[PDB]
């Protein structure tokens, strides 16, 4: 609809997004899960919310609520009216209402049918299956979610109603794929292009096109069975006419029926996402210790106390009863029950972070029918931030009257005052690092008087379309800083917090100012990056600086995050991510097959015509001079770069707006058809090859030229954005008035059309050509650019003003100024010409725009999960303690893993490094080369065969003569000044079997003197 | 005593529910099921990160090394770049 949410309508679809316009969902509870859940939504488009609560403000709630306010407190409001305006400013669209009505037992439920769907949060369990049993019977069935943190613990629940249509299962588009052979038989067989595996599995449906030869399967749907990874078997085809060539089928996507049971039934038997894989058991562990403390809430009307060896003792014995009830007779884990009760009247903040993330995007899925719902149960968990606790005694975890009383019954007033004492250093500050910020806040991260500093980076001011992700940014923040403008509403949030906003990039240019000593003052750096560069680049200054790293990243519904912890993991860059596409270059100029390459080459030509042309041209007549002298150093033999391009430009140069309008119309024929006519004639549609095949075989589809039709609106929209474009870069002023179709057909009506001439121009054909490097210039050539330079000087159109044109800059946001409806015509016109599906305007301008899509739900829950991790690096936790997490919220899968260990590199006699390590000598005055490598030698056990510093070789035995360096001191043979200290050498050392290459260790840092 | 063979079916699952069907031997390095991986999907092989059991699978490792059994479902993930 709108472009506040471009991003998020690449995730759902048009569809989808209609039918949150159209829902009214029902959140009841207002702590600070049900705010995390309601920002999301509405950020996210629902049409409309009601936040429901009983409560009053508590100064307790200042530490989990981030709109809220110590002037809510002593006025006491309720605690979703306290709210209710800054959660409606989240977008203006989106109707927010607050409702603070009694709800218990005895509550008519029927004012619910109002709602879609219905989200509880820090209910009694009796009430919720109350309200459960009314939503799901209802005539058409209420989708019902119930969600809680206790402590460090958590427990989502869905139940979308006995029968739930899933429109779209996965996500993922259909795929296709190209038919190479086809066999008469029962069943047929089919295989697909050599070197491209279909990637389907047995049962899939197809549907078929463009086969020629067996006419009876296009337009049919056959469900296939796998027989290799480049054949399938069909329905019978034995009847049918022989094959011949051709053919594409396409996945068909069936709708799915998912069932869900009653929220009093899936207690007793419940179906759990197993988000860890090393203890699939315990979802079930949790589900049973949190069901206890719910009958414990009922039985004592309060939870237990920390420290309290009765209550635990019974939450223990009511957890070992509710065991009993089940069916596996699963034995109660001891340590959940332990930690449940010691932590269940705190809440954990990121965990809510995380949990309202997934939460939300199942409400998103209750209401559109897009993605799979969970089916039932999620129970995240942070038991890896306090096993290593140990059993602590309670003192550290009652709470002292501030606002962290909270966090400190989750983990304890040690590892709080460390989150306050923290540097860190956030790197980028969009949709990410809004979300990191506001968990900063709940966290105390750098609030300490003493030590302590969140610095936050980012070179870009806030643009419309980032409001749909980035919470804390507001329309009349347009043209402000990102980091500046996040950094404030951060204090909002929490008035302690000390934070330093910069507007840099982190990049090699700015290395000066992000110098080591920078990255050594940090206690841990987190990226909020959108490119992978970024990412590669802020690793290695980590790695150099033995600092860890917290990492993240999404893309719609899938998100990941890394820890990189010094000593204890592989770094970022010991992986790699997947290139961007790379479109062959004989694909994307003469053999499109797919809309990807008519976009790019759109998007391509749109650069070489309105950017890289003109400015070479400019900055030929600025190296040059004028005219004249070109002349006369073209006939003196001179040859200058590009020099026949920049005299074809200044002889077409068009004067007047007429004149643009036949140029764009000229350019009309040239792509749209007289490219088809010069294909054709190089590669004739029946021309067959050596091997008796058609050259005109899958993936070459042949073009067929276009007629010029100012009646079609694709045309006269092509020939409007060219002629404008072409104007702006030729400073030629024109009104609206000339972009009318009668306008133009009049500006068009006496010019003629000049028809189409072959030439024996060569095309490559080569899948691996890339680019014909530079032809060389022709003799006919530079006569023929003699003749148009004089020609131009001669009639005086070689002036000042001729030699220069203006240079565009694409901007893809900005629909007035053509580029996008430039590139939509070109692209759709070179689709039809080569009998490709077109694209509309919107996803023309995804794929040319590279635009990411995104989407608040996943970003706020990857956030959530990086927090948790940096409580984690906080407290120098052991290895196993940490985890990686990759996901995607469409299946629902989640992967929690270990993170990747360190690995060793040996060196030679068992003598090993890793990535982190750094070896130091400490010398004196006098100290010698000899010296260094005995010194290097009796501390880390082997000697130097190689010594390096950069590219100057100090020290390699096998030069000649280089042994007299031996007795030459460390100052005369490095030569310092830049670094006073010390200097950074590269040592190398024998290898194990003579003769092969010599082995790298560690770099090695050499101190001059003793200081 | 040298052992019998023992060949094996595993499930290596994308996070986009796929699933791709291997035939292995719990002798093969986890470097060969890369290489397998590549035949089947045209990964390269330092792309693909595969999760089992909640642990990330390295090369010089046997299967066997890592106790993958018949039927066994492995995870391969990836890093998204948005932010
Ligand atoms: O610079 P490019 O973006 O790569 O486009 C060029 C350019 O076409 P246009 O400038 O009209 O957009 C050439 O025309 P000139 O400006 O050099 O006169 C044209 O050459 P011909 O007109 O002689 O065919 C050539 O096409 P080709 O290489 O098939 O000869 C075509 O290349 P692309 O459109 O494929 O990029
Ligand atoms: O994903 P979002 O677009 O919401 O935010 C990404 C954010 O990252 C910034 N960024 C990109 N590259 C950067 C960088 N910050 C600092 N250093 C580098 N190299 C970008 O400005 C976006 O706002």
């Amino acid at each position: 609809d709108d472009a506040l949410y471009s991003r998020q309508r690449y995730v759902l679809g048009d569809t989808a997004m209609q039918k949150m316009a159209k829902s009214h969902v029902f959140l009841s509870g207002m702590g600070g899960l049900g705010l995390e859940i309601a920002k999301n939504l509405v950020l996210a488009g629902i049409k409309a919310v009601t936040i429901h609560d009983t409560e009053k403000c508590q100064a307790w709630d200042l530490g989990t609520n981030f709109f809220l306010s110590e002037d809510d407190v002593v006025n006491k409001r309720n605690r979703a009216e306290a709210v209710l305006k800054h959660i409606a400013e989240l977008n203006p669209y989106v109707h927010v209402t607050s409702s603070s009505v009694p709800f218990n037992e005895t509550t008519d439920l029927s004012f619910l049918d109002k709602y879609q769907c219905v989200v509880l949060t820090e209910m009694k369990l009796p009430l919720q299956k109350k309200i459960n049993d009314f939503c799901r019977s209802q005539c058409p069935p209420i989708k019902f979610i119930s969600a809680d943190v206790h402590g460090i613990w958590s427990r989502l629940f869905c139940d979308f109603g006995d029968e739930f249509e899933v429109l779209d299962t996965t996500g993922e588009e259909p795929k296709e794929i190209f038919i190479s052979n086809i066999t008469q038989a029962n069943p047929g067989i089919v295989t697909c292009l050599e070197n491209h595996p279909h990637k389907l599995e047995t049962g899939q449906f197809l549907t078929f096109r463009e086969i020629n030869g067996m006419t009876g399967l296009n337009g049919s749907i056959q469900q296939i069975t796998v027989i290799s990874p480049f054949s399938f078997s069909i329905g019978d085809t034995t009847e049918l006419e022989p094959y011949l060539h051709g053919g594409i089928a396409v996945q068909v996507k069936t709708p799915k029926t998912v069932f869900f049971e009653s929220l009093e039934r899936q207690l007793k038997h419940p179906k759990c996402l197993i988000v860890d894989f090393s203890n699939p058991e315990a979802p079930l562990e949790i589900h049973t210790a949190m069901l206890a403390l719910d009958q414990f809430q009922e039985k004592y009307s309060r939870k237990p106390n920390v420290g309290c060896q009765q209550d635990s003792e019974e939450l223990l014995k009511l957890a070992t009863s509710i065991s009993e009830t089940l069916e596996e007779k699963p034995d109660v884990n001891a340590d959940i029950v332990h930690w449940l009760s010691w932590t269940a009247q705190g809440f954990l903040s990121p965990l809510a972070a995380a949990v309202g993330g997934v939460a939300s995007q199942e409400v998103l899925k209750a209401v559109t029918g897009k993605f799979s719902p969970l089916c039932q149960w999620l129970y995240l968990e942070a038991a890896d931030i306090v096993e290593s606790l140990g059993k602590p005694e309670c003192e550290e975890f009652l709470p002292r009257g501030d606002r962290y009383d909270a966090l400190r019954a989750c983990i304890g007033d040690t590892l709080c005052q460390k989150l306050q004492n923290l540097n860190i250093f956030l790197v980028g500050c969009g949709a990410i690092g809004c979300e990191m910020l506001k968990n900063f806040a709940l966290l105390g991260v750098g609030t300490s008087k003493e030590k302590g500093m969140i610095t936050v980076t980012d070179p870009d001011l806030i643009e419309k379309s980032n409001l749909n992700r980035q919470f804390l940014f507001r329309p009349h923040h347009i043209q402000k800083p990102k980091s500046y403008t996040a950094a404030d509403a951060t204090l909002k949030i929490n008035s302690q917090i000390k934070i330093d906003a910069h507007l840099n990039k982190v990049c090699p240019t700015t290395e000066t100012i992000y110098n080591d000593e920078f990255y050594t003052k940090q206690d841990v750096i987190i990226t909020a990056l959108d490119n992978v560069e970024a990412r590669r680049y802020v690793d290695s200054r980590c790695l150099a600086n033995l600092r860890p790293l917290l990492d993240s990243g999404t893309m719609g519904t899938k998100g990941h995050t890394e820890v990189i912890v010094p000593h204890l993991t592989e770094s970022y860059n010991s992986h790699r991510d997947p290139p961007e596409e790379e479109i062959p270059f004989a694909t994307l100029k003469s053999f499109p097959a797919a809309i990807e390459h008519t976009i790019q080459w759109a998007r391509d030509k749109f650069e070489s015509s309105f950017s890289h042309k003109p400015s070479l041209f400019n900055k030929f007549w600025q190296t040059y001079s004028s005219a004249e002298e070109v002349l006369q150093k073209i006939q003196s033999g001179h040859s200058l770069e590009g020099c026949f391009q920049v005299i074809k430009l200044l002889s077409r140069r068009p004067r007047n707006w007429s004149q643009c309008v036949e140029l764009a119309r000229l350019k009309f024929e040239k792509y749209f058809n007289h490219k088809a006519l010069q294909l054709l004639h190089c590669f004739p549609l029946d021309i067959r090859l050596k091997d008796g095949s058609l050259f005109w075989q899958s993936p070459k589809r042949p073009p067929s030229p276009i007629k010029f039709d100012l009646n079609e609106p694709l045309h006269l929209s092509f020939l409007q954005n060219a002629a404008k474009l072409y104007a702006t870069v030729y400073c030629i002023p024109f009104a609206e008035e000339d972009l009318s179709a009668d306008a133009l057909l009049n500006i068009l009506s006496e010019v003629k059309i000049q028809e189409f001439k072959p030439s024996n121009k060569v095309v490559q054909t080569d899948e691996t050509a890339r680019k014909p490097d530079h032809v060389p210039i022709s003799s006919e050539d530079e006569r023929n650019a003699i003749f148009q330079l004089e020609k131009a000087i001669l009639s005086n159109e070689a002036t000042k003003s001729d030699l220069q044109m203006a240079v565009l800059s694409f901007e893809k946001d900005d629909d007035h100024n053509g580029h996008i409806d430039f590139i939509t015509a070109a692209s759709n016109l070179r689709a039809k010409m080569y009998s490709i599906e077109p694209a509309d305007r919107f996803k023309t301008k995804r794929i040319a725009g590279k635009i990411i899509p995104a989407i608040a739900t996943t970003t706020a829950t990857v956030s959530g999960l990086v927090a948790l991790e940096m409580i984690k690096v906080t407290g120098g936790y052991p290895f196993e303690a940490y985890k990686n997490c990759f996901l995607n919220l469409a299946i629902p899968i989640v992967v929690f893993t270990e993170t990747t260990e360190v690995r060793k590199t040996k060196i030679r006699n068992g003598i090993s490094f890793t990535i982190w390590d750094r070896w130091t000598v400490h010398g004196k005055e006098d100290f010698t080369l000899l010296d260094f490598i005995n010194a290097v030698k009796e501390k880390y056990g082997i000697e130097p065969t190689m010594v390096v510093q950069g590219v100057k070789m100090l020290y390699v035995p096998v030069m000649p003569g280089h042994a007299k360096r031996l007795k030459l001191t460390m100052h005369k043979l490095v030569k310092p000044t830049t670094e006073k200290k010390y200097v950074d050498l590269t040592v190398s050392f024998a290898p194990d079997i003579d003769g092969d290459e010599d082995l790298p260790g560690p770099p090695v840092r050499y101190y001059f003197s003793h200081d | 005593m040298h052992h019998h063979h023992h060949h094996m079916q595993i499930f290596v699952r994308t996070l986009t529910g796929r699933t791709i069907t291997l035939e292995v031997e719990s002798s093969d390095t986890i470097d060969n099921v890369r290489a397998r991986i590549q035949d089947r999907e045209g990964i390269p092989p330092d792309q693909q990160r595969l999760i089992f059991a909640g642990r990330q699978l390295e090369d010089g490792r046997t299967l066997a090394d890592y106790n993958i059994q018949r039927e066994s479902t492995l995870h391969l993930v990836l890093r998204l770049r948005g932010g």
